């Protein structure tokens, strides 16, 4: 329970940088 | 509680940062693609509204050369 | 228990916010392949008339060799 939150909130997190990653990528290639 | 509940927090506020990040990223992103089309949108515009007044006016010369003929 | 409630409630429309929001990066980045790609097309037509032109320069410029 409170062992499966902290590894759910691990995931969200790693995907949260993933798209951040992504949208960044997106903001360079795209520019002027 | 524990000291879990802790870095649980810094775990759910950290998220909720990123995902405002994203949200602010996406939204001008968005604001490019619109303006990319309707700055397209513009240039068929100017260029079909200038082919429409090109008639008009060789609409206008001709109604002036029949209102002549015929009087 | 209230905390841990709210938690998880939270965690759980975030999974829901990440698919909508990778949703929004999906189509903007296939728009930016989209006018890539059309660019693309459209030089590899020009390139494609230069190259049939000079192909054809250079096979009427290979019999003044043969004379």
């Amino acid at each position: 329970s409170l062992q499966a939150l902290e590894s759910r909130q691990d995931d969200i997190l790693k995907r949260l940088y993933e798209l951040k990653a992504a949208v960044d990528g997106l903001s360079k290639m795209i520019q002027t | 509680n524990d000291a879990v509940l802790k870095r649980l927090e810094q775990k759910g506020a950290e998220a909720d940062q990123i995902i405002e990040y994203l949200k602010q990223q996406v939204s001008l992103l968005k604001e490019k693609a619109i303006l990319q089309a309707t700055l397209r949108e513009e240039k068929k515009l100017r260029v079909e509204n200038a082919k429409l007044k090109k008639e008009i006016e060789e609409l206008k010369q001709e109604l002036i050369q029949a209102e002549i003929q015929n009087g």
